[PDB]
């Protein structure tokens, strides 16, 4: 029924124009993108997360290849399984929020 | 695969040995006392919220 | 008669006040909720009968499984009927959710009805900018 | 980002953060795996070259603490210390410093902050925990462990809920057709759940809490027979079982 509200209105084009979008009020920001986040939506990522708790070892060469190294650390080659997404601007979305998140610490300027 | 089962029993002979010691736990406790409310003092009131007026209380990990 | 609009209106807070903090008040609430669904949707003591209704559906799970779709019709109706208060839309997300889970079946309905007609809300459109001019100075 | 601000800004910058550490403890696992192959494989080559995992136990116990140790017992000696072993705990020690110089308001975020602190710097239990939860696959098969995997994650959600309408029981017909297809068979290495088949009791609990049910005690029988450890597992489940009919 999530779906069906998306469908509603609102709607996919009118999501992604609030994210584009800047200003307005507070208390509507705010439920823009929480509707967005659970309609757009999130659901599949709180099963992935769920699912990722526990950890899955493969045995394919690649992935015996693994291995770290002490001298050196690192953040993040996952060998790692979890079900593909059933399942948006997909990549899109992605580089809309990591440009936003710079935009973000300019206006995070001082005062 | 047969060879998965051995690593699996490789792996918990490993953990098993592996269990040593050196904990630390206490550095770091003592670093955190040194460290107007408490630096840890925080975590006892943090306490004394988990918990206050509950039906019943859950092995929180953080806690214990 | 005077004294009684005043009486009515106490009553209702009392009521209220009674099942607050208490899980089983809560209960208490169902069956006097669906008579009071009923009740609740009456003219001269709106604010009471809604925060006596928003209690119960705060109050229990129990409530939340109890359910009518007569009343479900009849809550939307009375919203509609009296302009939004912030109220209707806290009606709406008490009736959502346990929670725990919320109720599929309960969800879907009470979405769709208030959803289909799409004379809620407000709605909104993306529109490009409605622009004009004339040539001429004046001209008639 | 190390620019004051509104605490609440403080819980999200938390999460994110707890959401690294996690990745980073993944790589640790999988790198014990890739360790264990290779030296497996060498230590099946001395045996041949001369119940049995627990001598093999012995012998690995011997060298890290010794029958043919051979060499390579400085190899493990040399992984180990790799184990023992970052920049990001120190990072997360400077935030926790931080957050003490101030007086946190709101339990969410201290109770957030100080787990965090925790796994930061108790680690060594992190990896025994994660220890305990590690399944190794063995390079054939996957695509049903795959299937298996979307239909436990399918009864998860169920288990969430809602209130149980019904739809959740054909779903959970669909997981038991999982089982009924075979796939799931050397599952007993495979479990995970409380045992999928305890993660599949809580479901039938709080559904006690009808074709349905009765499908799911078939289930739960069927899994069963499949381990004589997994019985034991079972009849503690089981004691609680009892007690719930009762």
């Amino acid at each position: 029924r999530v779906a069906h509200a998306l469908c509603s209105h609102v709607d996919q084009a009118q999501l992604l124009h609030a994210l584009e979008d800047a200003h307005l009020p507070g208390p509507l920001r705010a439920g823009y993108y929480d509707l967005l986040i659970s309609i757009h939506l999130e659901s599949a990522c709180r099963s992935r997360r769920s699912m990722l708790s526990e950890y899955i070892v493969p045995l394919t060469p690649e992935t015996r290849a693994i291995t770290l190294f002490p001298p050196g650390r690192k953040g993040g080659v996952t060998t790692s399984l979890r079900p593909p997404h059933h399942f948006i601007p997909l990549e899109a979305l992605r580089d809309k929020a990591l440009r936003m998140l710079g935009e973000a610490v300019r206006d995070g300027g001082q005062h | 695969p047969t060879h998965r089962a051995c690593n699996m029993f490789l792996e918990s002979y490993k953990a098993a040995w592996i269990l040593t010691e050196d904990h630390s736990f206490e550095d770091r406790m003592i670093d955190d006392l040194s460290k107007p409310d408490p630096l840890h003092q925080l975590v006892l009131h943090f306490s004394r919220t988990a918990l206050t007026e509950k039906s019943k209380l859950d092995e929180d990990y953080l806690y214990m | 008669a005077e004294s009684w609009k005043e009486i009515v209106n106490l009553l209702y807070e009392l009521l209220a006040s009674l099942i607050r903090g208490n899980r089983a008040n809560c209960a208490l609430f169902s069956t006097n909720l669906d008579w009071v669904v009923s009740k609740l949707d009456r003219l001269e003591a709106s604010s009471g009968i809604l925060e006596v209704l928003y209690c119960v559906l705060i109050e229990s799970p129990e409530v939340l499984n109890i359910i009518q779709e007569n009343h479900i019709k009849s809550i939307i109706s009375l919203l509609d009927k009296h302009g939004r208060n912030h109220k209707v839309l806290d009606v709406l997300c008490s009736l959502c959710v346990c929670n725990g889970v919320a109720v599929r079946s309960n969800q879907d309905l009470i979405t769709e009805n208030l959803l289909p007609g799409r004379e809620l809300l407000l709605q909104t459109n993306l529109i490009n900018y409605v622009t004009s001019i004339r040539p001429n100075i004046f001209v008639g | 980002l190390q620019m004051k601000l509104p605490e609440s800004v403080k819980l999200q910058m938390c999460n994110l953060l707890e959401y690294f550490c996690d990745q980073e403890l993944q790589h640790r696992v999988e790198s014990l795996a890739a360790f264990a192959e290779r030296y497996v494989d060498k230590l099946q080559a001395n045996q041949r070259s001369r119940d049995f995992h627990q001598d093999l136990l012995a012998h690995c116990g011997i060298q890290l603490e010794p029958e043919e140790e051979t060499s390579l017992s400085s190899r493990l000696r040399s992984l180990l210390e790799t184990v023992r072993l970052s920049l990001q705990e120190l990072v997360s020690h400077m935030v926790v410093r931080w957050a003490q110089e101030d007086y946190v308001q709101s339990p969410e975020l201290v109770r957030a902050m100080f787990s965090l602190l925790h796994r930061q710097y108790d680690g060594l239990g992190e990896l025994l925990r994660a220890l305990p939860r590690a399944y190794t696959i063995s390079p054939s098969s996957v695509e049903d462990t795959m299937s298996l995997l979307e239909c436990l994650g399918q009864i998860r959600s169920l288990l969430i809920v809602q209130m149980g309408p019904q739809e959740e029981n054909l779903m959970i017909q669909s997981i038991g057709n999982i089982m009924n297809n075979k796939v799931f068979y050397q599952h007993p290495n495979l479990m995970r759940a409380l045992g999928m088949h305890e993660t599949v009791m809580e479901v039938m609990v709080n559904v006690l809490g009808p074709k349905m049910v009765t499908s799911c005690c078939r289930f739960l029988c069927y899994f069963c027979r499949i381990s004589r450890q997994n019985q034991r597992s079972m009849f503690d489940h089981l004691s609680y079982l009892l007690e719930n009919s009762g």
